[PDB]
């Protein structure tokens, strides 16, 4: 929610992308994350979770529905390169506009 | 996909199949070649309905005439329409792949209470309920009173069946529960009728055991029309518990006395009759000389005469008399007795009921109530439960025990008596099946070894094997942890219960395997009261606080609604990342009933080995004369009941799409080799020595890994 | 022992269900405690029915329905005639045809007049009592033995 709220005003034509460093697999929050996933889409916001020791289902859907990746840390070095992939700039789908 | 099975050619809808299928197409096809029952396993939860459906088609195209029609029979209806969901996506894609319709028809029989399109019948839910209400709408009476058309409520769904559906059978299709009630709205017949007539011709039928098995309703749709039919159990590896429940009978003192109630009722309207109409419902005498539904197998069924019992004042005399000797019975304060043939001895001695005219007490009942006019038979069914004992009791005992409970457990002192006639071999119930059909299939998951299978159930296999999930990746890793972190012996023994390091350890796995594991985890239980007290300990300790904190917590309980409601929001938590851990009870209906998926019960956790107590009396009849006949030793028996339940309530992780999971067992007792090899095969071979007796941290660490493993992609 | 007890004194009930019931030709509910009530005064009368009894008429019997016990009773008396077995007739209605008049015979003598089933009674009597009687009576024992182990 901070996130969509600093990125709703942002211009369309730029990419606007989440990218969670997900350690500890429970999520508490006041609200259902569902309800947030269906503005996320509409806000065409990418949110591509990397999960730690854990592979979370609802970040699991997240991703897969508002277009982002998700993925699990083998080790420090498969680490690295997650983020060093995560750094090039993703595809521009259908959905994106320019 | 059509594969060219060494048999003949098999169609199949989806693109690729393991090899634990070609083995288990091929070893099915050799079973049906020879003709004769057997049993084989498979571990999948889904794919082995489909492979198996397919299989019966094709083996029917190459030979229709060596099966007449295939009947699958699956544990509950809601498990079942997944089965015709299967069903009706094979038979389009063969349908697109031959270009045209064929003579195929499939359908699924359901309670009426299930599935029924009567306003009236609809907001009651209680099955008895329906059924009376459907019998008095659909009576003899009725229709006659229908035909006069005087004004009444009258069931036009059945009277337009009757005059449309007899003349025209439905030509072909699919047909689930759900839309064969539109079916039904749409043409004005029943959903139930309708499907019970197309019996007659239908390729593929499908309905629970309780259609199959308990004769009363059984027989009637099982008649001898398929004679050589391929039938099929599904998943039915508690098949003898499902088997003997359906001769089991239990007589309570409440029960009892609403007997007796129903019985003044039935002589107040017999006079009400009498004074009313007499000769034209006296003619029902007069067929009677000539010569609810019988619980008496098909041979083991009579209908030479009635006996002494020939008018409705005899009936009702002799049913008073039966009532009191069970009432007497029932009362005595002693020990629990047992007495299979003793019973009808000292009964015949007595009161001086003889077991032959005892025998068709319960058709005679079914026919003079019939005589009656009565409003339903909801009102006398307790009448009619005792009934079928009378008869069942005179029937026979060979195989069968009268147990006496004037005490009950969990209770020092109550007023609520209650008799059991609990069987004790389900060979007996089950024998018309395996006779009357060619070859029966008990294709089942997660099952014990078959070895026991044939012993328990007097039938000679064809085939015996075990099929072993086979796939690109590991998606099961079980394990066991005998060892906690103070190295200290963690069985869940009677004696051991009691042990607080043992909940202790039990305790501090579960925070553990809780912090590490993703949303949905559900942990089982060997009892109601040993969940009970493992919880309150932890309450007393601040573990069940950390586990709180760390992720949210379920619990079971008797009363279904709870349960019901507790499942629906452990649902919700594991769709969020909140997650849940679900206690339950491994004999608890919640884990026969439930099935967990991908991101559903991801970690199965085993608490301590399922036992049933050791002092439920009707257990040691069914035990002791397994011992005495088929020759199981006790023990054996015993392990095996405990496996089974195991692997019944461990085996849904694995439920379809190749959807990752582990399955911790934490009890040192399935380390044991007995244990191990009594397991199924496909968990077993993927079990190793390397983590068969791991400690509760080692457990945790290999866990994590195997997690970081399934986490990413093919 | 459920009945709460005797219509006079049913305070013997809530006291303890050692007591049985006693069986009467009034086919009427008594307690032991009352027993000594009926020998006491009027020696074999009913309280309230004050129907006479030869010598007290008392069988202990544990059927809390009287109805039972006078149509037990009666059919035990009942059973010592139309003992022939059922093989004795090949035809097959007359299996259970005598069985039917039997019963009938014992609803009879619970509530109508028994005179005219005494008087069929010796009817019977007199060709019975010659060879079916005598020899089901004889094999009762054998088979009860041989039933019994
Ligand atoms: S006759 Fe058919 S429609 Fe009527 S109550 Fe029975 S099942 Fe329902
Ligand atoms: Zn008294
Ligand atoms: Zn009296």
């Amino acid at each position: 929610s901070i996130a969509m709220q600093t990125l709703k005003h942002m211009p369309g034509h730029t990419s606007r992308e989440v990218l969670i460093i997900f350690s500890s697999l429970t999520t508490c929050d006041p609200s259902n994350i569902y309800d947030l996933i269906k503005t996320l889409k509409a806000a065409k916001i990418r949110v591509s979770v990397i999960g730690l020791s854990a592979e979370v289902r609802v970040c699991t859907v997240l991703a897969r529905e508002t277009g982002g990746t998700y993925h699990v840390i083998l080790d420090e070095s498969h680490y690295k390169e997650l983020l060093t992939h995560h750094v090039s700039p993703p595809p521009a789908s259908s959905s994106s506009e320019c | 996909m059509k594969l060219n099975v060494d048999g003949l050619l098999v169609y199949f809808p989806y693109d690729y199949i393991y090899p634990e299928q070609f083995s288990y197409m091929r070893e099915l096809k050799r079973t049906l070649d020879a003709k004769g029952h057997g049993v084989l396993e498979m571990p999948s939860g889904t794919g082995k309905t489909v492979s198996l459906l397919a299989l019966i088609m094709a083996y029917q195209r190459a030979y229709p005439l060596e099966v007449t029609k295939l009947i699958y029979c699956s544990r509950t209806v809601p498990e079942i329409e997944k089965v015709i969901e299967e069903l009706r996506k094979l038979l389009n894609f063969y349908e697109k792949q031959e270009g045209e319709k064929l003579p195929f028809l499939g359908l699924a029989l359901s309670s009426r209470k299930n599935l029924c399109i009567h306003p009236e019948v609809t907001p009651l839910r209680f099955g008895k309920d329906v059924d009376g209400k459907c019998h008095s709408l659909t009576a003899s009476y009725v229709r006659a009173q229908y035909q006069h058309d005087t004004s009444l409520p009258h069931c036009r769904f059945y009277e337009e069946f009757d005059a449309h559906g007899r003349e025209v059978p439905l030509p072909a299709g699919i047909y689930n529960l759900d839309d064969l009630k539109a079916l039904g709205r749409r043409q004005g017949w029943c959903p139930y009728f309708l499907a019970r007539y197309s019996i007659l011709h239908a390729n593929v039928v499908v309905y629970s055991y309780h259609y199959l098995l308990d004769p009363k309703i059984a027989d009637l749709v099982s008649k001898e029309l398929a004679r050589k039919a391929v039938v099929v159990f599904d998943e039915a590896h508690n098949i003898d518990n499902v088997c003997i429940d359906s001769m089991s009978v239990n007589l309570t003192r409440r029960t009892l006395d609403r007997c007796q109630g129903n019985l003044e009722t039935l002589q107040k309207t017999v006079l009400r009759i009498k004074e009313t109409d007499e000769q034209r419902l006296r003619d029902e005498y007069r067929r009677l000389v000539e010569g609810a539904n019988p619980v008496l197998p098909d041979e083991v069924l009579q209908e030479a005469v009635p006996g002494s019992i020939r008018t409705a004042e005899h009936f009702l005399g002799f049913l008073r008399r039966l009532l009191e000797y069970v009432k007497w019975r029932l009362r005595v304060q002693h020990v629990v007795q047992e007495s299979p043939p003793a019973f009808l001895s000292g009964l015949a001695q007595r009161v001086c009921i003889q077991r032959k005219p005892l025998r068709f007490c319960a058709e005679r009942l079914r026919s003079l109530l019939h005589t009656l006019e009565i409003t339903d038979l909801a009102d006398f069914s307790p009448l009619t439960l005792l009934a079928n004992f009378a008869t069942l009791v005179s029937t026979y005992a060979k195989g069968f025990t009268i147990i006496i409970e004037p005490f009950d457990d969990r209770t020092p002192t109550i007023a609520n008596p209650i008799l059991h006639f609990s069987c004790m071999d389900a060979s007996l119930a089950i024998k018309p099946v395996f006779e009357r059909f060619q070859s029966v299939i008990i294709t089942s998951g997660t099952l014990s070894p078959l070895d026991i299978y044939p012993k328990i159930l007097d039938f000679h296999p064809v085939t015996m094997a075990t099929f072993t999930m086979t796939l690109a990746r590991v998606c099961l890793c079980p394990m066991i942890i005998g060892r906690g972190n103070d190295q200290v012996a963690i069985s869940s023994k009677f004696e051991t219960r009691e042990d607080i390091a043992v909940i202790r350890n039990y305790g501090n796995l579960l925070l553990e395997m809780s912090a590490v594991v993703p949303d949905g985890i559900v942990a089982f239980f060997t009892s109601y009261q040993y969940m009970e007290s493992t919880v309150a300990s932890w309450y007393e300790q601040g573990i069940l606080e950390n586990i709180q904190r760390n992720k949210l917590l379920f619990i079971e309980t008797q009363d279904g609604a709870e349960t019901s409601v507790a499942l629906e929001k452990y649902q919700e938590a594991c769709e969020n990342g909140r997650g849940a851990i679900l206690l339950s009870v491994a004999r608890g209906k919640v884990s026969e009933g439930i099935d967990f998926v991908h991101h559903y019960g991801r970690a199965v956790i085993m608490f301590g080995v399922p036992y049933v107590y050791t002092q439920s009396r009707i257990l040691k009849a069914r035990l002791e004369y397994l011992r005495d006949q088929f020759q199981i030793r006790e023990n054996d028996f015993l392990t095996f009941d405990a496996m089974r339940h195991a692997a019944q309530c461990v085996g849904r992780a694995i439920r379809g799409k190749t959807d990752y999971g582990l399955m911790v067992f934490a009890d040192k007792r399935f380390a044991r080799g007995d244990k191990r090899g009594k397991l199924p095969r496909w968990i077993q071979e993927h079990l190793t020595d390397a983590n068969l007796n791991l400690t509760v941290d080692e457990g945790v660490q290999v866990a994590k890994y195997f997690l970081r493993q399934m986490a990413q992609p093919f | 022992m459920d009945d709460q007890g005797c219509p006079r004194c049913k305070t013997t009930k809530y006291r303890n269900p050692s007591l049985k019931l006693m069986v009467n030709v009034c086919g009427h509910t008594l307690c032991e405690s009352c027993v000594d009530l009926l020998f006491v005064r009027g020696a074999g009368n009913c309280p309230e029915c004050g129907t006479p009894l030869r010598k007290s008429n008392f069988r202990v019997q544990l059927f809390e329905d009287p109805t039972v016990d006078k149509e037990v009773e009666i059919r035990k008396k009942v059973l010592k005639i139309y003992n022939k077995r059922e093989e004795d007739f090949p035809s097959l209605r007359e299996y259970n045809d005598f069985l039917e008049e039997v019963e009938e015979i014992v609803f009879n003598l619970t509530n109508n007049v028994d005179l005219d089933n005494t008087k069929k009674k010796m009817e019977i009597y007199q060709k019975e009592n010659k060879d079916v009687i005598q020899k089901n009576k004889l094999k009762l024992t054998r088979e009860q033995e041989e039933l019994e182990e």
